RNA sequence: GAGUGGCGCGGACGCUACGCCGCGACGAGUAGGAGGGCCGCUGCGGUGAGCCUUGAAGCCUAGGGCGCGGGCCCGGGUGGAG
RNA sequence: CGCGUCCCCCGCGAGCGCACGGGGUCGGCGGCGAUGUCGGCUACCCACCCGACCCGUCUUGAAACACGGACCAAGGAGUCUA
């Protein structure tokens, strides 16, 4: 028994401890922490009893096999990957969707979801886009923000909620959660003037427009 | 509604003088005329869009006649704002002096 | 021995 | 293995020096208010 | 009985572990000593130059012991005396590097392969960079990368050079077993100079990039390493 | 002896079948069916062989007896195993391990036996 | 479906075209079959820029992917059903190719035997 | 791009007996193992001599 | 290293040793020299319980492939005895 | 960072976990699908950019205003004996 105290020394730089191993001996106080020195489960049967084995041997062997691999270290599965946000992607930043069906549409960013996909909502009243996911590298984070400091996004909408089950029909849950969240964002966009019509408008490249000069 | 790609004139091949290397392509993106104006376009996706005789399936809807060779801006090339790109199969030489599309969507803004 |  | 020690000492020494330089600039800002 | 047998094997394994920890500690404390040796070496010449200038006299320092030699020209159209000296230095390829210690014998060998080499007096940093990044040993006449200290310790154990910091110390401060530590190091396969040369063919003094580049060799080491 | 009459039949045997950079041997007791000093069914004193049965169903495990080896009419003991897949292979593993009779041919004999049983099993 | 091989590595080839003989373009007497040119002035021989390439050992394919069919198997050439039980245990990496001059009535026995043994045939439905 | 003469890159001694004599070939098999797996120099000398031509392993008189 | 005193019946691949495997450096070439050819041609001794009138050799081919190459193997057609 | 002991001064604790650690993995996804489309590099025809003089031979030096070669098939030149 013993409650695990979180790492006694902080991290100065990645892989480097703040305190050396003389400091750390005193920090952990080891001067008063010194130490000295299944297979076949039986079954009753209606001329005696029998000994069965859960995990009993295979009935078929293939004519040729592949051997086991070598062992590597830094090869994590996707669930355990460290997730980045680009610094400009601030919850409330007005993105420009670039790739899919809703390309060129300006859309309010809500929050970074658990899998690194941006949960994003251009209000369905304005843009005709739902509570939809997007990717960071397929948007443009504009220098246009509104204060989303207070309002509570439902927690049950997550990366498992948005996954395609397998024509598609909009559930009543989706429509309630849409007008639930959007009822709290619409007064924030209708506060700052000319901003609802700006979201309703579509981004495009003109003649004499080069993106390397425009601040957006 | 409107356009979502900068216009790159395919200038010609990566080459010396008496020896051209067809694996790399030299792009001239319109507007950008320096090496300190072409940091934005490094890593972006490029498309040589053309149309040919037969029908070829389209990702998103109906089989059309239109076709693509997807590329990728790798480097800046020389002092006056040209760009090295590299395509999944080598570009055809009939395309020299023709339009290809610089996309935005390995986006860094 | 001097760990004990 | 002494590399870890040298790197840690270098980062700490640079941090302290920067703090002292920032404090000197703060003293200059005090003097320019005076 | 076997209780005894595995107990003995466990003891012999633990004995091998504590022998590793004892050697490892020696590597740490020798690196801490060499750090202290280098800083007092560095301070001394600034002290001696100051006390000289205070009196109003001059301090001519020690003429340097260590040279780094880079071959800049290739294999085609080369004299037989220039060939023999270049392969006595082990610069058998364009952009190969070796350390050679300066005496009377080696300088009169350098000045007769002069237009084919660009050499000078290296820095502690350059000696660190070359032996850590491009460090390969001549173990069983095979060019093997110095990834561990058990290569250097197993080869140069007799001369008390048991780690990379020992190797770098014996190279930099031209010691006793420079010969057996320099001949251990396989000649350094450097890249092409990034930024280009000035001019290959002519001397450093007359614009070019051949002959003796006294303290300026460290800049060429950065661009080729 | 084994190594002696290997050096005679390694390149110049009736059974040797070289083509397409591949070398097999069509020997009546070779299992894995390839030109080797191990799997050769004629060389050795001890030999294990797995065949399909005289009829459709079952396998036949062939054990070359120790005693008389210039005596080819009595040299081989044939037994048949028409059981389920697991109990067929278990009998072979108990014939090869628990007699200490070519323990290096144990796994190769179980793979061959399994292939014979999978062969005489109908297609959908 | 298909009888899939035990491993599918992607069979990378250094060259795909043939090594056509020098001046096989012009003459009908000159075959396409390769012959190293030994003429004292020959452009191809002394490797001029933009001439016909000569084969080297450098062009050699990977030892893992050598003689491997597009599918991933390796061929064995078979005349009768006595030459299939050879392939029985070499099943997942090797496949049978029934020879040119095997009669119809024998192909209908080899493929109906190889179907039982689960061995792939590269030309299964030839004559019928 | 390195100045080596390749004249003397190959070594011209025997790695195996030219003879297709099987009994000699089994002795060579037997002594390759002992040359490899002992710190005896005798087995290395005997193995090397088993390769040599009749004009190089002459008849010793009684 | 070795002695005498103080339940469960289990464990991949391998090793044509003329084979399989590991690490390092290298690779222009006429006359010329050597090696390796599972490159090819025609006949003899062995051998494949080889192939073949349910179609052998030969020949043609925008067919499918293999080999660094010499070359080769399948598909379709023609042909009629090896 | 134990004292029970060897100087001149003043020999086997126990676990669990994270990883800049002896060479890449996902416990991540998204489309399109039966005479109108998917794949097929090599191979038939064509176009475009770059490169690109016609072989053999004697010669210091051959694309040569040096000689042999219109085109195709079969034959055709280091052999045997001492």
């Amino acid at each position: 028994k013993g409650k695990p105290h979180c790492s006694r020394n902080p991290v100065l730089v990645r892989g480097i401890g703040r305190y050396s191993r003389s400091a750390m001996y005193s920090r952990k106080a080891l001067y008063k922490r010194k130490y000295a020195a299944l297979a076949t489960v039986t079954k009753p049967v209606g001329g005696g009893t029998r000994v069965v084995k859960l995990r009993k041997m295979p009935r078929y062997y293939p004519t040729e096999d592949v051997p086991r691999k070598l062992l590597s270290h830094g090869k994590k599965p996707f669930s355990q990957h460290v997730r980045k946000l680009r610094a400009s992607i601030t919850p409330g930043t007005i993105l420009i969707i670039l790739t899919g069906r809703h390309r060129g549409k300006r859309v309010v960013f809500l929050k970074q979801l658990s899998s690194g996909l941006l949960l994003v909502t251009g209000p369905l009243s304005l843009n005709r886009v739902p509570l939809r996911r997007t990717h960071q590298k397929f948007v443009i984070a504009t220098s246009t923000k509104i204060d989303i400091s207070g309002v509570k996004i439902p927690k049950h909408l997550t990366d498992a909620y948005f996954k395609k089950k397998k024509k598609y029909e909009i559930t009543e849950q989706r429509k309630v959660d849409q007008k639930a969240v959007d009822s709290q964002i619409l007064p924030k966009i209708k506060a700052v003037p000319q901003l609802q019509g700006y979201l309703r408008s579509v981004f495009a490249l003109t003649n004499g427009v080069y993106p390397h000069k425009l601040v957006f | 509604s409107g356009r979502l790609w900068c216009k790159a004139i395919f200038a010609g091949y990566k080459r010396g003088l008496r020896n051209q290397r067809e694996h790399t392509a030299l792009l001239k993106i319109e507007g950008v005329y320096a090496r300190d104006e072409t940091e934005f376009y490094l890593g972006k996706r490029c498309a040589y869009v053309y149309k040919a005789k037969n029908n070829t399936v389209t990702p998103g809807g109906k089989p059309n006649k239109t076709r693509v060779i997807w590329g990728k801006v790798t480097r800046a090339h020389g002092n006056s704002g040209m760009v090295r790109a590299k395509f999944r199969s080598n570009l055809p030489a009939k395309a020299i002096g023709h339009r290809i599309r610089v996309m935005l969507y390995p986006s860094r803004i | 021995r001097g760990l004990r | 293995p002494y590399a870890k020690t040298m790197r840690r000492n270098t980062i700490l020494r640079q941090a302290r020096n920067h703090k002292l330089r920032v404090e000197r600039a703060a003293a200059a800002l005090a003097a320019k208010s005076d | 009985n076997f209780a005894e047998l595995k107990i003995k094997r466990l003891r012999k394994k633990f004995a091998q572990k504590m022998l590793r920890k004892a050697r490892r500690k020696l590597i740490y404390e020798k690196a801490k000593h060499y750090h202290k040796e280098y800083r007092q070496m560095y301070r001394t010449e600034i002290r001696m130059a100051r006390m000289a200038r205070k009196a109003g006299n001059f301090y001519v320092p020690a003429e340097p012991k260590l040279a780094f030699v880079i071959r800049i020209r290739g294999i085609n159209g080369v004299s037989p005396k220039v060939r023999k000296v270049l392969q006595l230095l082990r610069l058998r390829q364009i952009f190969n590097g070796t350390f050679v210690k300066l005496n009377k014998a080696s300088i009169n060998m350098l000045r007769i392969v002069e237009p084919y080499i660009a050499w000078g007096y290296p820095n502690l940093k350059s000696v660190n960079e070359l032996i850590y990044k491009r460090g390969y040993g001549k173990i069983n006449k095979k060019r093997i990368a110095l990834t561990d200290n058990t290569l250097i310790a197993r080869s140069l154990g007799k001369y008390n050079i048991i780690c990379m910091e020992d190797l770098i110390h014996e190279i930099y401060t031209v010691g006793k077993h420079f010969k057996e530590a320099n001949n251990f190091l396989w000649p350094f396969k450097l890249s092409s100079p990034r930024g280009g040369m000035k001019k290959k063919t002519t001397h450093f003094v007359e614009g070019g990039d051949a002959g003796n580049r006294e303290d300026q060799i460290n800049r060429l080491i950065r661009r080729m390493n | 002896s084994a190594h002696l009459q290997w050096m005679v039949v390694r390149n110049c045997s009736s059974f040797l079948i070289k083509r397409n950079k591949q070398t097999y041997s069509t020997e009546p007791n070779n299992l894995k069916a390839r030109n080797s000093f191990r799997y050769n069914g004629l060389i050795h004193r001890k030999t294990v062989g797995v065949e399909p049965a005289a009829d459709g169903k079952g396998v036949v495990v062939v054990m070359k007896r120790r005693s008389g080896q210039r005596k080819p009419a009595t040299s081989y003991v044939r037994t048949t195993i028409n059981k389920n897949a697991r109990a067929t292979l278990s009998s072979i593993r108990h014939m090869i391990r628990k007699n200490k009779y070519h323990p290096d041919l144990r796994m190769a004999a179980i793979r061959r036996a399994s292939a014979i049983l999978r062969s005489q099993k109908p297609v959908m | 479906a298909a009888l899939r091989p035990l491993v599918k590595p992607k069979i990378v080839k250094k060259r795909t075209k043939k090594f056509i003989r020098h001046q096989s373009d012009r003459y009908v007497k000159i075959k396409r079959n390769w012959r190293k040119p030994r003429g004292i002035d020959n452009r191809v021989r002394r490797r001029f820029k933009g001439q016909i390439l000569m084969p080297n050992i450098g062009y050699g394919s990977n030892k893992k992917t050598k003689h491997m069919l597009p599918s991933g198997f390796r061929k064995f050439l078979v005349h009768n059903v006595k030459e299939l039980e050879v392939l029985l245990m070499c099943n997942k990496s090797y496949c049978a190719e029934i020879a040119h001059n095997v009669s119809s009535k024998n192909r209908k026995a080899i493929v109906e035997r190889a179907a039982q043994l689960a061995i792939r045939v590269t030309n299964p439905n030839a004559r019928l | 791009g390195v100045d080596i003469l390749h004249n003397k890159d190959r070594k011209v001694w025997r790695k195996e007996p030219k003879s297709q004599d099987m009994y000699l070939r089994l002795l060579v098999k037997l002594y390759r193992f002992l040359a490899r797996h002992t710190n005896s120099t005798f087995n290395q000398v005997v193995l090397k001599r088993l390769f040599m031509s009749r004009t190089k392993r002459p008849p010793l008189s009684l």
